[PDB]
């Protein structure tokens, strides 16, 4: 045939993949978490906007740190062959490096360790996403107004190749979430999703989204400590291609 | 509003 670039992850396997949705709303009192107000509004709008990005969506509500590990270990364990890609949603507390089950804290290394390059092998090779929607700290943002290492004869890629993580917020910081209309961030990822995901590569879909959360949103609160402040989302990426939601027909 |  023609010339043949490989600058895209190939998206048109028979499926695009499961999207784990993991929404944690409602703590164990000897946690002393509190409830997660509007986040059922968040789990709803991604089941909705990866329903049409045609991912196979698996809502769980109200898992402990037992039930988080093992869902993880058991969705790893399944053959992905067929599959172009994966993602995980994570709704919940959390702090710097750290997810919170309904009974306490899972480490987000524990859960991204199933699906390492050498562990999750029907899905080397393909872009794995977690989109985590939590806090990473408790800093408030004030805003301001505006050749032996070379030609290996056997080909290996390294077991964190391939992820992309979408932090809610920068590191250290608190993250947003509205009673009523769900987190700033879930609320604006899944509208640029909506709007481009036919249009754009991901990577600048998710530019879009920190534009939106960091432009559109100011906290309001009668408490000083915490009113008009700001919110930067964190794009991480170990991806080695561009992602595409969509392919040719 | 509310923090995570």
């Amino acid at each position: 045939s023609g010339i043949s670039l490989d600058n895209s992850y190939k998206m048109d396997y028979p499926e695009m993949g499961l999207c784990i949705i993991i929404n944690n709303k409602n703590f164990h009192k000897s946690t002393g978490m509190t409830s997660r107000s509007g986040t059922d509004v968040d789990a709803a709008n991604l089941r909705e906007t990866f329903r049409n990005l045609k991912y196979e969506v698996r809502n769980k509500n109200d898992l402990t740190r037992e039930e988080i590990v093992e869902l993880m270990r058991d969705v790893s364990k399944e053959d992905h062959s067929k599959r172009s890609s994966f993602v995980c949603v994570l709704l919940s507390h959390g702090e710097e490096g750290i997810i919170f089950g309904t009974n306490g804290p899972v480490d987000l290394k524990k859960i991204t360790n199933f699906f390492r390059g050498d562990r999750c092998r029907s899905l080397t090779g393909k872009p794995k996403l977690f989109i985590i929607q939590a806090c990473r700290g408790t800093e408030l943002d004030c805003g301001i107004e505006t050749g032996v290492d070379d030609d290996m004869a056997c080909h290996k890629i390294p077991v964190e190749a391939d992820f992309l993580y979408a932090y809610s917020t920068a590191p250290g910081y608190y993250s947003w979430r509205n009673s009523k209309d769900g987190s700033w961030f879930i609320q604006s990822l899944c509208a640029m999703l909506k709007q481009y995901a036919d249009k754009l590569e991901f990577m600048h879909i998710l530019t879009r989204v920190n534009r939106k959360v960091a432009t559109e949103f100011e906290s309001f609160s009668f408490d000083a400590t915490f009113h008009a402040k700001k919110q930067i989302p964190c794009i991480v990426s170990m991806l080695t291609k561009e992602l595409y939601f969509y392919h040719q027909l | 509003l509310e923090t995570d």
